[PDB]
């Protein structure tokens, strides 16, 4: 949302979750399953 | 009947946010007159739109209907 209360964290997978790896997939808060 | 069940449903950013409030009765016919503030008592964290919906009732009690409007009052 645009009026969004907190903090965003984020750091690099290459030497983690990188192989490929194709089980991550994509398409205010909504989960379209 | 003997028990009066209100609540209020909405769906705003994510959020299932039910009040509700729960008085004493004595009227068959339909809902008596009065008023009182409905208190929150549930707040689900879902991310599940919501378009449509349906009770579920017991088989061996009248309910009502109504939509909610963006409307300013003065309490």
């Amino acid at each position: 949302p645009d009026d969004f209360t907190g903090c965003v964290i984020a750091w690099n997978s290459n030497n983690l979750d990188s192989k490929g790896n194709y089980n991550y997939l994509y398409r205010p808060f909504e989960r379209d399953i | 009947f003997k028990n009066l069940r209100e609540f209020v449903f909405k769906n705003i950013d994510g959020y299932f946010k039910i009040y509700s409030k729960h008085t004493p009765i004595n009227l068959v016919r339909d809902l008596p007159q009065g008023f009182s503030a409905l208190e929150p008592l549930v707040d689900l964290p879902i991310g599940i739109n919501i378009t449509r919906f349906q009770t579920l009732l017991a088989l061996h009690a009248a309910y009502y209907v109504g939509y909610l409007q963006p409307r300013t009052f003065l309490l």
